[PDB]
RNA sequence: GGUGACCACGGGUGACGGGGAAUCAGGGUUCGAUUCCGGAGAGGGAGCCUGAGAAACGGCUACCACAUCCAAGGAAGGCAGCAGGCGCGCAAAUUACCCACUCCCGACCCGGGGAGGUAGUGACGAAAAAUAACAAUACAGGACUCUUUCGAGGCCCUGUAAUUGGAAUGAGUCCACUUUAAAUCCUUUAACGAGGAUCCAUUGGAGGGCAAGUCUGGUGCCAGCAGCCGCGGUAAUUCCAGCUCCAA
């Protein structure tokens, strides 16, 4: 935070997404790659909007530490963000719970389905029974 | 199916006629002097003058006033000097045939940290090379190999993160500094 | 037969076993391509 | 001379491929009969299992008995002779094993005093060889 | 030498290099004398060859280290009968050869001193 | 009547073709099963419905060959898909995760995708690049050298070369951060982490071609080496070893 500073490029504006996307760059001269949560309030702050829909990704730092390049997503709402906003990142910090069996049971549980023929019943109950 | 790419090509050719010992007693001389590792690189920097030196052949067979052989024959000189093995006067596709391996060497950035002072014992400035010490204008390299341009030249310089420009000395700095302090108070 | 069969390790167990003498760790890699310059190409100051 | 005109590819093409099949290399390399021939099948190695233990006598030079093997392959198993190229290899294989036999390495002809022998013995069980020559790896006990 | 400090000095330019008899050779052997005076000297036609208390010297170290002198040849990778001529006293002394079987036994007959207790010290200081 | 020495026809192909690969004065010579395009096929033929589009096979029917369960009454099969088995062989990877990227499909912002992506194995192979740097310290001999030997370094060539002598670090443990669908790895970055820095480079050679031993000790036309000339029966420059050097 002493010696911590961001700096952007590549800044354009766009109400398709009803949002802001440009490229960032840190610098951590005798740190590590800073964590994300602190410089989303540092993007926040900057632009006087809350850190909560402040969206950022991809840092890569470069050799020997120093400049950390990654992409900052500033949007206008969290509902607006929210309708169109990829669901990985909104488990990261979380705002979309995330929780489906892994695909090797559903694809088993389909192969169920397409067991049973037509009726409801025995289609909702090979689930039941095929706990 | 994949998105791989299999693009790759060996950066050295073998010698053809082994077991030779005056090309032995040169190379020899170049590793030495030069302090390389060994002679694959002294290969790779050689292969590249064979390309180059091909390239130059093929450009002067060539009829003069082919805007093919003014274009590439102006980017070829232009990237040669850009990296400083070739004066900016000399300006004709010949000279470059004349050119040999050495000043190539030279362009070598384990030579320069030698050059300017900052590194003497050359094997010395190699082994502070792979230490992560010399910093680029901007960036640490650590890659004895690095071919430095005429615009890198003046940009060379220490880290601050070794401990002979910026501070943080290193690990046995402060193993005798915590030894020696543990003993009074 | 010839019966060379049982001659087949003839040398080899016939030879006695001496120890591999110690020697130092070789410097290996760039080090001893530096010895071998040293060690045969000595370059004089000119005059 | 040789014909020179200009319409005259078919001549040249014909006459070349022609005198193409007088040499030796082409010859065993195209006919196939060499490779029909080869008890390698073509093969740079080939498994075999040990049949019995022979020795041979070299050339008129030298004079010396060398130890060979009489193995059967298991593709295509003929029975031919390999080289245990070793002093005390012998020893070290056993009746009816597994061997990795290979070429010689001048391409289907014996070599120096050898009478007949082509074949070279790597590989027994599947330990290494030579690495159980110097005893890196041991038998399997 | 400092010559060698003068040619890392002089790194901007300059500086050949020359060889020298051998570069990488085994010889195994080497014979003392410069033979290009014994071909230009003529006057001398005496051979110095080694003294008695050298040979007794030598007896002393093998019966210390308890080696005959075949053993003490296989040591030095020399014949056993150039040990005992170096014992009887003829031996045409060789420095290598000395030097080997110097390296041999414990006792120092190199140089000026015909015996060192332990040459050049203990484990070599 | 058609074609044919301007090579038909027929046979062989260990031939799917091309884009391309290797090699590289030029010309050329070999390889292209294989990620792009085209074709063929889905155990082997044949015939089919539907469908705009199939002679479809993760569609159907018949025969042949396999081969599953079977209350013996019948029923159900096609991994040259992803894996993963057996066999074959000298020869070839994990029955992992994910649809986030790419695009695809469907009525459809929304589901699905062993396509595809990620990880695991991976000395196929390619790029780079560690195994140490610096500084201070010896005995011997010699063209030698200087009062003639003495003394002497004016050198050259050899020493445990450390304890040199403490600087810098990775290889590693290793907090997190980062990355990612979630991870992993890489890069940062803290804590440790090196003086036989024993944190140890090997592989093949040392007669010739072809660089390196006319060292030693065994061995005695024996064993064996040797691409090829050849070496080996007592003193082997060639085998088996110790030491030393050569090559990458
Ligand atoms: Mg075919
Ligand atoms: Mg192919
Ligand atoms: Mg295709
Ligand atoms: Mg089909
Ligand atoms: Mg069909
Ligand atoms: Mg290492
Ligand atoms: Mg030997």
């Amino acid at each position: 935070n002493d010696t911590v500073t961001i700096r952007t490029r590549k800044f354009m504006t766009n109400r398709l997404l009803q949002r802001k996307q440009m490229v960032i760059d840190v610098l951590h001269p005798g740190k590590a790659t800073v964590p994300k949560t602190e410089i989303r309030e540092k993007l926040a702050k900057m632009y006087k909007t809350t850190p909560d829909v402040i969206f950022v990704f991809g840092f890569r730092t470069h050799f020997g530490g120093g400049k950390t390049t990654g992409f900052g997503m500033i949007y206008d709402s969290l509902d607006y963000a929210k309708k169109n906003e990829p669901k990985h990142r909104l488990a990261r910090h979380g705002l979309y719970e995330k929780k489906k069996t892994s695909r090797k049971q559903r694809k088993e549980r389909k192969n169920r389905m397409k067991k049973v023929r037509g009726t409801a019943k025995a289609n909702v109950g090979a689930g039941k029974k095929p706990k | 199916p994949v998105a791989r790419s299999w693009v790759c090509r060996k950066t050295y050719v073998t010698p053809r006629r082994p077991f030779e010992k005056s090309r032995l007693d040169q190379e020899l001389k170049l590793i030495g002097e030069y302090g390389l590792r060994n002679k694959r690189e002294v290969w790779r920097v050689k292969f590249t003058l064979a390309k180059i030196r091909k390239a130059a052949r093929e450009l002067l067979t060539l009829d003069e006033k082919d805007p093919r052989r003014l274009f590439e024959g102006n980017a070829l000189l232009r990237r040669l000097v850009r990296i400083g093995v070739l004066d900016e006067g000399k300006m004709k596709l010949d000279y470059i045939l004349g050119l040999k391996i050495e000043d190539f060497l030279e362009r070598r950035l384990q030579t320069q940290v030698f050059k300017l002072g900052l590194a003497k014992s050359i094997h010395h400035a190699r082994v502070l090379i792979r230490q992560r010490h010399i910093r680029v204008r901007k960036q640490v390299v650590n890659i004895p190999s690095f071919i430095v341009r005429l615009d890198s030249q003046k940009h060379i310089d220490f880290s601050l993160r070794s401990p002979y420009g910026g501070g943080r000395p290193g690990r046995v700095k402060r193993k005798n500094a915590k030894k020696g302090q543990g003993g009074a108070g | 037969v010839h019966g060379s069969l049982a001659r087949a390790g003839k040398v080899r167990g016939q030879t006695p076993k001496v120890a591999k003498q110690e020697k130092k760790k070789k410097k290996t890699g760039r080090a001893k391509r530096r010895m071998q310059y040293n060690r045969r190409f000595v370059n004089v100051v000119p005059t | 001379g040789k014909c020179r005109g200009l319409r005259t590819a078919r001549k040249l093409r014909s006459h070349r491929r022609d005198q193409k099949w007088h040499d030796k290399q082409y010859k065993k390399a195209h006919l196939g009969t060499a490779l029909k021939a080869n008890p390698f099948g073509g093969a740079s190695h080939a498994k075999g299992i040990v049949l019995e233990k022979v020795g041979v006598e070299a050339k008129q030079p030298n004079s010396a008995i060398r130890k060979c093997v009489r193995v059967q392959l298991i593709k295509n198993g003929k029975k031919i002779t390999a080289f245990v190229p070793n002093d005390g290899c012998l020893n070290f294989i056993e009746e009816n094993d597994e061997v990795l036999v290979a070429g010689f390495g001048r391409k289907g002809h014996a070599v120096g005093d050898i009478p007949g022998v082509r074949f070279k013995v790597v590989k027994v069980a599947n330990v290494s060889l030579l690495a159980l020559y110097k005893g890196k790896k041991e038998r399997p006990r | 030498q400092a010559i060698l400090a003068a040619r890392r000095a002089a790194a901007g330019e300059d500086v050949e290099t020359s060889k020298k008899w051998a570069a990488g050779q085994n010889k195994q052997h080497s014979i003392t004398k410069n033979t290009a005076k014994l071909d230009r000297e003529t006057e001398e036609l005496h051979h110095d060859r080694v003294t008695l208390e050298v040979g007794k010297v030598i007896q002393q170290g093998r019966q210390s280290k308890g080696l005959t002198q075949k053993d003490l040849a296989t040591k030095i990778n020399e014949k056993p009968q150039v040990i005992a001529d170096y014992e009887s006293g003829r031996a045409i002394p060789n420095n290598q050869v000395l030097g080997k079987i110097e390296r041999a036994i414990g006792l120092k007959l190199r140089g000026k001193d015909i015996g060192k207790p332990i040459e050049k010290g203990p484990r070599a200081k």
